[PDB]
């Protein structure tokens, strides 16, 4: 019944030792024998020792027994079953071992009955092969000596406290009897410190390094226990030795619980001289685990360091630090946060001088070029620094080297960003927001407004010469509350931005510096706010000078032959226009005009900078999509589409331009206006606006594809190009601007091409599916039959072969069956298609790649299959049966 | 036969405690980095399968232009 009133956590423990100790002073042997069954219950075994057993068996025969009796019909037992009625009982099954020790500690402990009885059966439990009872054993053990553990404790206070009474005594009678007790209270310790012998060298020893690693666990967990909470008894090199060596155990959780018994030792508690040799026997190996495979590890081996840093620095050298350091970058964001305080603590333990230190750090950093990713890191520990923005700006504004300034950009920029939208980088994430979060946002939002509509203009007035940095803080805008530009009295400030802005736009050519321009001036261009109007009419004027640049530019442009100086003026002011446009409305301005005459007197002559024809292409395109938005006449509809179809030719003939990004640029571009001008336009009728590519176009464009997509430094900068254009033919595909017999060509690239574009073809396949279940898997196999006739260029089953038909394999996977007859119907009329001289008809071998494709039948459809199969083979054919005819028997016996 | 869990082996032996010392190179690693500069912090974030088939190929600044390419998507 012990085990089930543990099991049902019915009562509180103390009342179920009580009991069992009422029964074991009436009567030793009764309650000596409910508590054997219980820890052999206790481990699912379903037998049950008697009376007779258990005077007259040893314990050896005992398990035997109990191991016939187990009467188990799973391999479970009730350590390693879920769910909360059992992480109670473990929880339960450990108060009461560490309860009943605890209870009787001061005379039953001490008989030389009741713990010798338990101790032996545990010992010999846990040497058992039944895992059951191996793990079981061990976990009590374990429990009952850590209470071993307590009872030494009180024992060496009481004795100090009777020998500080015994030498107060030397001055009667009272003298003969501490010094009686004295010895009593010595035996007792004799006697405990054997018990605790026999468990550590009878279990510990052997069971720390168990085959099981949840075992191994177990046993590291609770000598940490011990360490801590008789640290004068057992924190020693004879105890921590153990822990030194399972810190290099294969198994995280094992090195996990390593790492917590050391911690335990540290916080909240110093200075050991034995445990700092044992840290430095060691340091070289903890250092390491902050690259543990397992995270939850590395975490606390970075805390762990931490701990060490307190209670002295020296023991961990310079590279030590700097190896840590590093993880602030890592991309998991506990260990960068648990980095960032080791970070901390180093080194940032009014605010000045602090923000200086981050800017040094950041800049002796050689693996991040951006602070984003740092600043999330001290995101929590540093919060009051990292919000200072008061400090950061008077730094960059009021009397410092240009790259320091450079850097401290940047940690600002980031600083603002994570306060403003209230969430850590891509790849940090995880919130659905609390209360007192957003509340700390609007203050956030607020001074960070209040502060940069004022200092903005003048850090720009500053720095507006330096690309990077003007790039940098023409994102700020975009972070802060406008309601408070108005009713904060600040409209002044705001024109002082405009201006700054318009002078930048017109002075810088870089594509990222012009590109932050014009998104910013679309932040501000909100028509809700009530500035709208101010900053729209300095839009307006903007771009008013733009364009009339332009235009004067475009007359002397195109006539005297223009040299490359001509074409750089043209260029620059083109790249301010096309950004600008990109965000911005700008049809006032008919930009068309400008733009055709500009990209069709480039096919004419052939040579037209590179630059000036892609951002001519990007122009139109927005010139195109704008009027496509407000659509209201119905001339200014089809003067769209006038526009629109003409574009696409020119779109065509820059696509077999020499020049190679020129190509790109166009193809990008034509793969959006057949998306956007698709017939899937209808949601109301602009039926006349829908373009469909003719045969012509379609072949054209999978051209490029194969040519600039499939052809086997930094190189990853090349592939995101490539999946970018990959991405943009299969949304045709998949939306059905094109024949999904194209995608024959791309669905036999998946296995070849499987790690640059495995998954845009996997999702072009699936999304194939779901659009028709059929002709999905007849484009599957037009796919496996082009490959066989690329293998053509008829005599081996070879690499190539088996290539095809791992393939396929993989093709089948996927497939109700009425798809799936479509598909071996069509590969056995592709196996016969061509006849052969002195017959197996060529082509044959595709039925061994197709044989791939049987499982996924029933033999219903098999022999429908097979009816169908009958229709092409003969008589002589099902008889010609070696050699170079197997692929039809196979395919044959594949079906029956 | 038994369903009971049985280990024919109980204890890694003394010797291969010692190895476990000798090299801990396997279960040890090598850093993994977050996005070292915007770019590729930019393309982490619009970077996937889902967000591919659901973006132009030419970016859309302006969710005005945006909605005419989603639009279009079933």
């Amino acid at each position: 019944m012990l085990f089930e009133v543990v099991k049902m956590g019915k009562s509180a423990m103390q009342s179920v030792v009580d009991d069992w100790i009422e029964s074991y002073k009436h009567d030793r042997d009764i309650a000596l024998l409910d508590l054997i069954n219980f820890f052999i219950q206790c481990s699912g075994c379903k037998g049950v020792v008697t009376a007779e057993m258990f005077r007259h068996m040893q314990n050896s025969e005992i398990i035997r027994k109990m191991t016939e009796e187990f009467d188990e019909d799973s391999g479970d037992y009730p350590l390693t079953m879920a769910g909360p009625q059992w992480k109670k009982f473990k929880s339960s099954f450990c108060e009461f071992i560490g309860v009943l020790v605890r209870q009787c500690q001061y005379s039953i402990i001490y008989d030389e009955y009741m713990m010798d009885t338990v101790i032996s059966l545990l010992t010999g439990l846990s040497d058992s092969q039944v895992r059951a009872f191996r793990h079981t054993s061990t976990l009590a053990a374990m429990k009952l000596m850590t209470a071993l553990v307590n009872v030494a404790l009180n024992l060496s206070i009481n004795m100090d406290n009777t020998q500080r009474q015994y030498e107060a005594e030397r001055n009667n009678e009272r003298l003969e009897l501490l010094l009686q007790k004295r010895k009593e209270l010595q035996e007792n310790q004799d006697e405990i410190e054997n018990m605790m012998n026999a468990i550590f060298k009878g279990v510990f020893v052997h069971r720390y390094r168990d085959a099981i690693a949840e075992i191994r666990a177990i046993c590291i967990e609770e000598i940490g226990i011990w360490m801590k909470m008789y640290s004068d008894a057992f924190l020693n090199d004879s105890y921590l030795k153990y822990v030194g060596w399972t810190m290099h155990d294969k198994q995280g959780e094992v090195r996990l619980k390593c790492l917590t018994a050391l911690q335990g030792l540290y916080y909240n508690k110093e200075l050991n001289s034995k445990l700092e040799l044992f840290t430095s026997r060691f340091k070289d190996r903890i250092v390491s685990m902050t690259l543990d495979k397992e995270y939850d590890v590395a975490v606390q081996a970075i805390k762990l360091l931490t701990l060490v840093l307190q209670s002295s620095e020296e023991v961990l050298t310079a590279e030590d630090c700097e190896n840590v350091y590093h993880l602030v970058y890592s991309a998991h964001r506990p260990v960068a946060v648990a980095a960032g305080e080791f970070l901390y603590k180093k080194l940032f333990s009014p605010n000045a001088n602090l923000v200086k230190t981050l800017v040094f750090f950041f800049l002796e950093s050689e693996l991040h070029e951006h602070a984003a990713y740092l600043v999330d890191s001290m995101w929590d520990c540093a919060t009051e620094l990292l919000k200072d923005w008061e400090c950061m700006n008077s730094l960059l504004l009021e009397e410092l080297t240009d790259r320091q300034e450079s850097a401290l950009i940047e940690i600002m920029l980031c600083t603002i960003r994570q306060a403003a939208e209230c969430h850590p980088p891509v790849g940090r994430g995880t919130r659905v927001l609390t209360a007192k979060e957003k509340k700390t946002q609007l203050d956030d939002r607020t001074k960070i407004t209040e502060l940069f509509a004022v200092a903005l203009p003048q850090l720009l007035a500053k720095y507006s010469v330096d690309a990077e940095k003007v790039t940098n803080l023409l994102q700020l805008p975009q972070y802060f509350d406008l309601e408070i530009y108005t009713t904060g009295r600040l409209e002044k400030h705001l024109d002082a931005l405009l201006r700054q802005i318009r002078n930048i736009v017109e002075k810088h050519t870089d594509t990222d510096v012009l590109e932050a321009c014009s998104k910013t001036y679309h932040a501000l261009c909100n028509e809700e706010f009530t500035i709208f109007n101010r900053v729209d009419i300095s839009r307006s004027q903007l771009i008013d000078e733009l364009a009339d640049k332009f235009n004067r530019l475009l007359e002397d442009f195109l006539q005297e032959e223009p040299d490359e100086d001509d074409a750089y003026q043209v260029l620059s002011t083109l790249k301010r226009i096309t950004a600008f446009h990109n965000a911005h409305d700008l049809s006032k301005w008919d930009l068309f005009a400008c733009n055709y005459k500009l990209l069709k007197t480039g096919i004419e002559n052939g040579d037209m900078p590179e630059q000036i024809v892609i951002h001519a292409l990007q122009c139109t395109h927005y010139v195109i999509l704008w009027q496509l938005a407000k659509i209201s006449t119905k001339e200014d509809l089809l003067r769209l589409k006038k526009q629109m179809r003409v574009f696409c030719q020119i779109c065509q003939h820059y696509l077999t331009n020499v020049n190679t990004t020129v190509k790109e640029q166009a193809f990008t571009i034509l793969c959006d206006i057949l998306m956007i001008f698709s017939h899937q336009i209808m949601s109301d009728m602009l039926e006349p606006l829908v373009y469909t590519p003719d045969s012509s176009l379609q072949s054209e464009l999978l051209s490029f594809i194969l040519d600039h997509v499939f052809i086997e430094a930094s190189k990853i900068e090349a592939l995101h190009k490539r999946r970018n254009l990959l991405a943009a033919f299969c949304k045709l595909i998949v939306y059905t601007v094109v024949e999904m017999n194209t995608a024959a060509d791309i669905f036999k690239q998946y296995m070849k091409y499987y790690n640059d574009y495995g998954d845009i073809i996997k999702e072009t396949m699936s999304k194939t599916r779901q659009i028709d279940k059929i002709q999905c898997a007849k484009t599957l196999i037009l796919s496996l039959q082009q490959l066989f006739n690329e293998m053509i260029q008829f005599d081996r089953s070879s690499s190539t072969f088996s290539g095809i038909k791992e393939l396929a394999r993989r093709f089948a996977l996927t497939f109700t069956r009425e798809a799936i007859a479509m598909l071996h119907k069509d590969g056995i009329e592709f196996a016969f298609k061509e006849p052969n001289q002195g017959e197996p008809p060529l082509n044959l071998a595709f039925l061994d790649i197709l044989s791939e494709f049987s499982s996924k039948l029933l033999r219903q459809d098999k022999r429908t299959v097979y009816v169908y199969l009958e229709k092409f083979m003969t008589f002589q054919m099902s008889l010609r049966r070696e050699d170079v005819w197997l692929p039809l028997m196979s395919y044959r016996n594949s079906l029956l | 036969k038994r369903k009971l869990i049985v280990d024919s082996v109980k204890e890694l032996d003394s010797k291969t405690i010692r190895a476990q010392l000798s090299d801990y190179s396997d279960i040890v690693t090598t850093l993994d980095l977050a996005p070292p500069t915007k770019k590729l912090m930019m393309w982490k974030e619009t970077g996937g399968v889902e967000k591919l088939f659901s973006l132009p190929a030419q970016p859309l600044w302006n969710n005005r232009l945006l909605k005419l390419f989603t639009r279009c998507l079933t």
